[PDB]
């Protein structure tokens, strides 16, 4: 990556445009449950998980790792940090909305 | 899926060397890799980072003694450890991260290192 890898013990992860990672179905199902979908009983909602699992970050945000190796997300614009991907809250609300729609 | 598998630990005399290794599936190509260690009474702590293009970073306590490296496919991480000291005793862990918007972080199972005398 860049010549420095960490700033103040925090590793800042940078993704290239041509970088490619295809997650596993097991990971998609786990993310589905974490945003509130039952994958077995609610296949009609699973498109939200298949989109959300690889949701891009806004440019203000990077994935980071602390001195223990734990992943978090950092907003360089305002200095806020969070364990979740900043879009996960919105995917959880979309799941609720879409479950209602199909009912 | 990634299934990180570590090796190379055990008991060693002070002043000796080890070469820890961690290997993943061939279809893995990691953005970032690193070794960590959890010493008695201490939480898990960085040892060394390496990026996909080979740049490294070390904890100050090991920089002049350890060498982290990866392979050409970026799915294996190695830690050469020279001039081992009793304070290097810890459970070592390898970490590997892929990124696709979200970060996907994987860990090996833990590698006991005990330096005696």
């Amino acid at each position: 990556a860049g010549r420095p890898l960490r700033i103040g013990d925090q590793l800042v992860l940078e993704e290239d445009y041509d970088e490619t990672y295809i997650p596993s179905e097991q990971e998609i199902l786990e993310f589905a449950r974490e945003i509130g979908i039952d994958p077995i009983k609610e296949p009609e909602l699973m498109w939200l998980a298949r989109e959300g699992i690889v949701a891009p970050l806004p440019g203000e945000w990077k994935p980071c790792q602390d001195i223990t190796g734990d992943i978090y997300y950092f907003n360089f614009a305002n200095g806020q940090s969070m364990w979740d991907h900043p879009c996960d809250e919105h995917y959880r609300s979309l799941v609720i909305q879409e479950r209602a729609k199909l009912s | 899926q990634v299934q990180l598998q570590e090796s190379g630990g055990g008991l060693v005399q002070a002043g000796g060397s080890l070469n820890l290794s961690c290997v993943a599936s061939g279809s893995s190509h990691f953005n970032s890799m690193g070794w960590y260690r959890q010493a008695p009474g201490k939480q898990r702590d960085l040892v060394a980072d390496i990026s996909n293009d080979g740049v490294t970073n070390y904890a100050d306590s090991v920089k002049d003694r350890f060498t982290i490296s990866t392979n050409n496919a970026k799915n294996a991480v190695y830690l050469q450890m020279n001039n081992l000291k009793p304070e290097d005793t810890a459970v070592y862990y390898c970490n590997a991260v892929a990124v696709a918007g979200r970060a996907f972080s994987y860990w090996g199972q833990g590698t006991q290192v005990t330096v005696s005398s």
